[PDB]
Order: C-alpha cells, then structure tokens, then sequence
C-alpha cells in the first residue's frame, strides 16, 4: 500500500505541479508574453535546481564529517 | 564502499537479516529483523529520544522499548519496518548504495506470491535497484554445501520449507510446508520456565528467553533417555546469567523446547514432526530418486545446530527408512548462515547473469515480472 | 584561558595600577603575599557575598597557574578580567561549522597543519614556527596532528 | 608564545574564515549566473506567428514539467541527507555526552562593582 | 549581570526555597518557607512591627513570633502565604519583576495537581509573569548531576519521592513515595532529646533542634556498632551550642535522628525505609532497566547531606540487590541544591523554549493547563 503510494505520490505532485495552458483566447501579442511567463518559470525552477545541487553538495561534507566525528568518539 | 558493481545479498528471516556483497563468504553484519517503539512517556527534555529504533538500535534500547518483528513465518507483512531495516542494512553498516548494484533477495519456495513480488518491488521502487532476484531457501543451502541433491531442512526461526532437489530439479508434489520453527520452540520454552518460577513475557523477558535458549538447550539424540535423566538429577541442569544479576538453572526444560521440531503436539501443532516431513520428502520421490535423498539429508539454517541433531535426525529417518539405502545428514559449518552463503555464490555464477530482472524489464513487465523470471 | 591572556595584555598601565591597589586590598597581612581562600573569604563577605569554602576554593583554582592554591597578582588580573565579558555571547555553533568548512581547503573534515599555516600567514601578522606549532597542539586534544570538528568548536571557545 | 598572542591570532583566523566563506558565496552566485545561461537560454520570439506562438507556448510548458521533475529528484537527495543529518547529529550528541554537562558561576562579582566598593573614587580607569 | 530576560527559577520545598536567575549554578539565596507572625502584645508605639515577616525575616524576627510553613509534605496548602514569599523572593532579594521573566517552579512526579495549578495561578495573576513552567523535580536533579538514567532518591524536608527515570522516560509504575521526611527526623530528636532533659517544642526551640540535626547527625553506616558504643561512652557525644549560652550534648540521640529514614517506625511510619524504596524503584522496572538504575542511585533532597549517608545507603541496595551487579550512588556537591540547579539547566535549554506556558495560553484556559502541557 505504501510504496505504491510513493511512487503514485512523486508522480501526483507532479501533476499537481502541472498548469493547464490555452493559447486559444490568446493573441500573438499575448502568446509572446505568455512564451515569456513560461520561460521565467523555468528559469525560477532551474535556479532552485541549481541551490538544491549546492545544499546537496554540502550536506555530503557535514556527513562525512559527522561519521568521521562518530568513528573517533566511539 | 565496494569497487565493483557486484550483487548485494540479503537474507530477510523471521530472526534476523543476513546482509553482505555477493562474493564474500559470509554477511557482514546481522540485523535483528527487529523496530522497536518506546513504550513510556518522556519525562526529562533535551534527551533526544525517536519514535523507533532499527535492528541493533532495537535491542540496544530495549529496556523502554516494545520490540516486534515485521515477518511471520518467512512473509514479510509490515512493510514499513522492513524498509527501515533495509534502509539501516545499507545506509549506515553494510555503507551500500543499491542504486549502483543488484540485489538478491532469498524467500521458502512455498511462501505466497506476495512477498516475492513486494520484495522485488520494493528494490526497484524505493531503493532504485539496477536488478533484482529472489532465491529458493532449498537452492541456497544446496549451493553453499556443494550439493545438486537433497532434502532441504532448514527448522528456522520462522518456516521448515522441507524441499526435497535432484540433480537441480523441484519435486514439488514431495514437499512438506511445515508451521513449526524456532519462534515457536521459545513460547514453548517461556511456558515450561513459567512452571519452574522464572515468568517470562515482556519484550526483554522474550529477549532473554530466546538467548537462553540459543545458549542451553539441545535436542538429544534419544530424547527420553535424557528426558528421565534430567527430571531425576542436578547433574543436567545448566545455569544462565539474567542481565539484573539473578541466574537461572534449567533442567529437562534445556530439550524439551527443541523437542517439539520432532514432536510438534508439544505446542499444540498438528504435525508429523521434522524427521517425518524429511522422511515423507524423500518417499513421496520417485523409486529411482529416493536413494540419492536418502544419502543426502540437507540442513539449511538455524536449530540445525542443537546438540543430537544431526545425529537424531540420521537415526530418526533410518529408522522409518527401508533397509540397503544408506542415510545421511549434510551439516556443514555453514550452518545458520548457508542461505546467506548460497546468495552469494548464486549471484555470482556466469550461468546466472541471465536470470536478473533488470530495471527495464521491470518496469514494461510490472510485479508480477517476478513469477516469470524468479520462481 | 587564551581569551582572558589576551584581555590582560591589552590592559593599560593605569588599568593596571588600579587593579594593583585593589589586590593590595586582597593580600593586606597575608604570609606569602598571595591571595589564598582565607584573604578571598574575607573579601568576599566584605563585599556582600557569602561563598562556601568550595565556591572559594573553586574561585582560585580557575586562575591558579603554578598549582599554588593561591593567587598572585597575575593570576589576580586574569580573574579580573574573567569576572567581565565585552565577548557576550561568543556566537555559537553553527557559525562555528561554516567558518570550519573555510580551513578545511581540501574537504576532508579535518583542519591539517597545512591548512592551518595557510589561515595563519592570511592574517597579515608575523607567524613564527611556535605561532604555528603551538596552535595547533593547542587544538589537537588526540594528538592525530589535526584539529576535527569538535576540536576545533573547543579550539575557538569564547573567541569573538 | 604568550596566551595572549594566540588569542590574537585566533581572532585573525576568524576573520579570514569569515572572508573566504563571503569569497566562497560570491563565487557561487557568479557560477549559479553561467549555469542558468546553460540550462535556461533566451527566447526567440522574433519571427514567430501565431500557430508558431501556440507551439511554443506548449513546448514550454512541457519543458516546465520535466524541469519540475528533475527538482522534485534533486529534492528528495536533500531531503534524505537531512533525516541522516539529523540522526548522525543527535549520535554524536550522545557519544560525546557522559559527564560533559556545562555550568555557570555567579561567583564572579563583576570587577567593575568590586573596584567601585573597594577604591571609591580611585577607580576611573577600571 | 543580568542584561537578559532569563527565566527566574525557584525551587519550593517544605523546607526552604531555593532561589536565583536561570544560567547561574546556584541559588542566589535560599529563603526558608517560612511566615512569621507576632504572638504578643505590643506595649511600645512607633516600634514598626509587621502583620507577618518571610523567610529571612521571619527568622531574624523570631523571637516573638510563630513560624509556619505555607508547604508541607511536598504542596502547597497556603498559596496567599506562597504570594508573599515569592514577592520577597524576586523583589527585594533577587530584586526582579517576574512580570519581565519566564518562571520556572518544581514538584515531584506525583504530586497532587493543585500545587502545579496554584504555582502557575499565582505567578500568572499576582506576579503577571509572561510564561511558566511547571518541572519535575527527578529531571531537575538527573540534570544536575549529569545522568539521563537512575533512581531519584529524594528524601527533603517533607517527602520522600522516589523516582526511577531510564533513558529520560519515566516509570511511574516504579515510583514509591514515601511519608518520611528531615521534618520528622526534627520531631523524633525532640522526642529523644527530652528523654536526655532538654525538652524543645516551641518555635524558636523546634528550629534549634533542626539546626542541631543539620550540624551534628552523621546517620551511621553500620548503626548496630555505633548505638553500641555511642549510647555507652561520652566519648562519641558532640557538644552543641544554643543561642542563650547553653550545652547540650548528643550520644547515640545524634544518629538515631536518621536512623528513621532506616526504621520509619520510630516516627509511626508504616515503610521499609529509604534505602528499600530505592531498592523497590528498581525492582519494579525491567530486567534491562535494572542494571543501569542500580548502577546509578541517584541523591537529591537534603538527607544526602549527612557525613555518612553515601556508605548507609550504598551498603543497603547492594545488600538487597543480586551479587554480581555493580551497585552504584551519584552523591555529586549539588546536593540539596541540584534541584535548582537542574531548574537553571532545563529553563535555558533550547530544546525547552517550545514547553513554556504563555500568559496568553494561561489566559485562554485558566490555571488547569498545567496539567496538560507540562508532565
Ligand atoms: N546454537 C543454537 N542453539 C539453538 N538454536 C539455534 C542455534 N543456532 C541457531 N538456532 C536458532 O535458529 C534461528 C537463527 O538461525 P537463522 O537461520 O540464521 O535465522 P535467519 O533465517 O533469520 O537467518 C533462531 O531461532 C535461533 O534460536
Ligand atoms: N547535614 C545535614 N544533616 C542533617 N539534615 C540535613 C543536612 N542538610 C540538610 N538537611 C535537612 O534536609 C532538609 C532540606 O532538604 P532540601 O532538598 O536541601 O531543601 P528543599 O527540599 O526545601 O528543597 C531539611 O529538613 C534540613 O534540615
């Protein structure tokens, strides 16, 4: 039950996470701002991105550190 | 920490989890398939203190906590604890990311189709596995022993699979799924020590009794010879060192627990005992198959290791056995850790490279990949 | 220790002098012109305060350099100091944590003698072999020959 | 060397530390700024008519879901490494523990009341 | 210096009030839980003359008056009584408005809910304190002396407690308060003094005789040997001085004081002593339990302070306990004072800021809230 539940999970959020887009109603001038609006969102997701690999990066130092730690007070 | 992508090998019984790297000789560490949870309020603040502790954090704290065990005589039906198990195995003592290697798991032949798909669902969904496999308890023993032939006894702390191989090959119809293992053989145990004054029931109590018996017991060759002799003398009582300081001695109590395997009754079983289902293995077999089971009486697991065992069950079959075969018992100091054993070299036969399910076929096959690739 | 050494030599000379009338205050009779739990007591009482023997034992051994069971006037000055506290606070420990990752230059976990001479010629003062050496025995509490991380949180205790 | 000269140089040690650890953000804001020139380039709209608008505006909100996705991936690493973090924390907490427990004293009568009653209008310095 | 909105701490006993700001390793000052009020008629006019004096004062002052204790055996019973020496306390001593302050007060494990109830009722609506919280005495005393596990023997002036704690939890299943008290030590050396012709039973005699109690009982740690010799040969009798110039001298009286806490009887207390509700507070936690609270009886309360108890109480346990075990006592400097001192330690954790009660919290629900929100 859990597991499938995780896996349904991280697909669901991202669905969640999915916008409904028309281009329909929408003029060409609207459509370039729309195209502009789209692209800073994916630039806004790509610098999180980019601060998610940093903390990544980190947190393997401070492990290591810590087993190290661990390792010498035991 | 390994340099090669070699399979992973972990053995998930109802007693504990055997887990190392394919190709060594033995597991690295045990990891008691035990969560435990605090059973008492906190009173002093700043201590730290989880909701659960794993494997040996379980034991290691286990005067407040209440421990149980996620699988029932060899199927796993609390998911969430074997996760955290399998996450302790690889995360802090076998140091083994499953990302970069294969992993086998092992499970008795005759278990419901359910835990095998869920275990190879689980490598694959939650520890992102590259491949899985899950072996036959039969087959490992066999291949830790240097043997193609026998009758698998394993009597184990969960499931006796009682399987009966030759040349490779199942004979299923001659298999006797047994309810009878050593988790029971210690509630046995905790009643007769009630009758001799020492009450044994909370978790530290059931702890303690199953160390006693791992420590003292034995089955005996002749079992009322010893029966008689312990109920009349001090002389075969043994002694055990409780952790508050108190001892006890233990008498007739020391054979009658391991006595049950071959007389099941004893905790209301209804069973024909280990020495007859190994019996009944090799005589269900074909007339030309019996003699070379008969020669080949296979021991897998734990309680294989009681004093008169390997002798009792020789005799025991011999004598239900027809004259001219000759009988004889397979008990390899790769006792108790066998199945383990067996993993290790499976996984890494050339002849078994094949036999992996890979993340791909996975995830076009869906779970039930494993009764079609597996077993 | 090291912090309160510091504060002392930055002292100024009538700073000084005051203090020095003060601890003729202290050692007024006394036998060996020190300052022992007896001249500490009395003081201590005149002042309002009531210490127990131990408080007062306690109170000398912190500052006793030589083992004395006394206070001198140098060990007086370094009480003085100790008593007052410009460095409140001290910051803490995560601030500790990311000035370490700044020593550690090869991500090791471990402050080496390299790293540490690296650190002590970046200060612009003259490091001398002993400004070296004795900093790192200083900090190296299991004499690896490298400060870890919970050496290092001991190493820069009370340091602003 | 006098305890007093080595608190100095501790000090100083701090004070670089605290430099490099600015250092080391300044540099990670410029590589964060060639990064997202990378992984997110400019637009071009210049040309584009209106189906050609549409399409665009579709393929980029496809993009917006894939990027999504492999955040969410990157995420859940962090996210694991915190509940490790966090464990190994409160480990050694304990390893460390024993007999440590600090305490404060208020022993320590504060030199500046305890020069003002013992000098009176001698202490102006102190 | 305080430059710091440091949570002020207070520990209440029926004895003294130890008191002080939360970050300093001691109370500033213990101002006994006494009231004192006049008993004659005045003569003289322009003389002052209080309605009541408190703690200090009631005793500098006391030559004519009657001095009562708003607590007794562990709770308030007089909490307009508290008010005044809680105000003296902050604001002429420690010289603080709680007003501006957290506060923190204490009590045992089981103690009745109305003496938490009223602790925060009259910080919040007389001294308008901005948050409280109320601690239990055995977390406050394992704090100070540096454990997370052992036996809180906590015998004060009117209560033995009794707590086990293991692993920061408590278990009260485990807990053997006892009505045996230094307060009753008083009464039964004024009873044996009387026999030896010095009868004190007034105010001003009464605290006599406690201060006789405090400097010259040493308990014994083998009492057979010492009534032998003591109640035999003026050799073993100390000379106390009273406050007109007179001596009394004390023999075998001089122990036979603390010799209740061993044999309750003497003050008509049906118990086994101190020494088996320790004991009792072990036994009645499990066996992996056990090793780690016998291994650390842990001394709080005032009875600890005696030149001798140690080795009494040491040779007690380890005569009831099982051989083998290692039996241990913590008796650190914090001795009657590592209640406070543990008061100071949890009020500045970090990890405790999150357990105060708000005043607007207290507000909102009235003064039961302590018995939701803080143990
Ligand atoms: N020396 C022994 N004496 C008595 N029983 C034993 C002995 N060794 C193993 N057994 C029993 O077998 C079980 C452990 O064997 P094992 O097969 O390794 O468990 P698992 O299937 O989890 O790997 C326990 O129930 C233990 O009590
Ligand atoms: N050296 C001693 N000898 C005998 N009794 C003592 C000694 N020291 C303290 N006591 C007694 O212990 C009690 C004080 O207990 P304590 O815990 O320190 O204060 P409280 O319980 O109010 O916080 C009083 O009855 C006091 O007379």
């Amino acid at each position: 039950g859990k597991r499938q539940t995780e896996r349904e999970k991280k697909k669901k959020i991202l669905a969640e996470r999915r916008k409904v887009l028309a281009i329909d109603h929408l003029n060409e001038d609207q459509l370039r701002e729309k195209a502009k609006e789209l692209w800073q969102s994916i630039y806004n997701l790509e610098a999180e991105k980019f601060d998610l690999q940093e903390k990544f990066k980190q947190q393997k130092y401070e492990i290591n550190v810590l087993r190290n730690r661990i390792n010498d007070n035991q | 920490d390994e340099d090669e992508t070699t399979a992973l090998v972990c053995d998930n019984g109802s007693g504990l989890v055997k887990a190392g790297f394919a190709g060594d000789d033995a597991p690295r560490a045990v990891f008691p398939s035990i969560v435990g949870r605090p059973r008492h309020q906190g009173v002093m603040v700043g201590m730290g203190q989880k909701d659960s502790y794993v494997g040996d954090e379980a034991q290691s704290k286990r005067g407040i906590l209440t421990l149980k065990y996620p699988i029932e005589h060899g199927i796993i039906t609390n998911w969430d604890d074997m996760e955290k198990i399998w996450h302790h195995t690889f995360y802090n003592e076998l140091r083994v990311a499953p990302e970069e290697h294969p992993t086998l798991l092992t499970e008795a032949p005759l278990n419901p189709k359910a835990n095998r798909e869920k275990m190879t669902q689980i490598m694959f969904e939650t520890f992102n596995v590259p491949a899985m496999y899950v072996a036959i308890q039969a087959v490992l023993s066999l291949y830790a022993s240097g043997r193609t032939t026998g009758i698998v006894l394993d009597s184990g702390d969960g499931v006796t699979h009682n399987v009966p191989i030759y040349e490779g090959y199942a004979l299923p119809h001659a298999i006797m799924r047994l309810d009878l293992a050593g988790r029971d053989l210690t509630d046995y145990l905790m009643k007769i020590l009630t009758e001799r004054g020492y009450s044994f029931v909370t978790t530290a109590e059931r702890e303690i009794v199953r160390d006693i018996k791992e420590k003292l017991c034995y089955v005996a060759l002749d079992f009322e010879n010893e029966m008689a002799t312990a109920a009349s003398s001090s002389s075969l009582e043994k002694s055990y060192e409780l952790p508050d300081g108190q001892v006890i001695t233990i008498g007739n109590e020391r054979f009658r627990c391991p006595e049950t395997l071959f007389q099941p009754s004893f905790i209301g079983m209804e069973s024909a005992g280990i020495h007859e289902t190994t019996y009944n293995s090799i005589m269900k077999c074909d007339i030309d198959i019996r003699k070379d089971l008969y020669a080949n009486n296979v021991m897998s697991g734990g309680t294989t290791m009681y004093p008169g065992i390997a002798d009792r069950m020789q005799k025991e079959i011999t004598a239900l056995a027809p004259s001219t075969m000759k009988i004889k018992i397979i008990a390899p100091p790769e006792r108790k850790y066998s199945v383990w054993i067996g993993g290790s070299i499976l996984a890494s036969l050339s002849t078994f490279q094949q036999m992996w399910i890979t993340k791909q076929e996975y995830d076009e096959a869906g779970p039930s990949i494993v009764h079609r690739k597996c077993f | 220790d090291d912090i309160y050494k510091a504060a002392v030599e930055q002292l100024t000379e009538e700073q000084k002098n005051e203090f020095k009338a003060a601890f003729d205050i202290f050692v007024l009779g006394a036998e060996d012109g020190c300052i022992s739990t007896k001249e500490l007591g009395k003081v201590m009482r005149m002042l309002g305060q009531n210490p127990t023997p131990e408080e007062l034992q306690e109170m000398i051994d912190e500052v006793d350099e030589d083992g004395s069971g006394t206070v001198d006037f140098d060990e007086f000055l370094v009480m003085m100091v100790r008593c007052m506290k410009d460095d409140s606070k001290g910051k803490s420990e995560e601030e500790l944590s990311d000035l370490f990752r700044m020593f550690d230059k090869n991500a090791d976990g471990y402050i080496d003698l390299d790293e540490l001479k690296i650190m002590l010629q970046a200060t612009g003062e003259t490091i001398t072999e002993d400004d070296i050496e004795e900093l790192m025995k200083d900090g190296d509490k299991n004499n690896d020959g490298r400060i870890d991380y919970d050496e290092f949180l001991e190493f820069m205790k009370g340091v602003e | 060397i006098s305890a007093s000269r080595k608190l100095q140089l501790k000090t100083l040690l701090l004070q670089i530390a605290k430099q490099e650890l600015e250092r080391e953000a300044e540099e990670r804001r410029g590589e964060k700024g060639r990064a997202l020139s990378t992984r997110c380039q400019p637009l071009e709209l210049a040309g584009l008519g209106f189906a050609e608008l549409q399409d665009l505006c579709r393929q980029l909100h496809a993009r917006v879901d894939k990027v999504d996705e492999e955040r969410y991936d990157i995420e859940a690493k962090v996210t694991k490494n915190i509940t490790e973090i966090a464990d190994l924390t409160q480990k050694i907490f304990d390893l460390r523990g024993k007999f440590k427990r600090p305490t404060l004293r208020r022993v320590r009568i504060s030199a500046d009341a305890m020069m003002q009653a013992l000098l009176g209008a001698r202490a102006k310095e102190s």
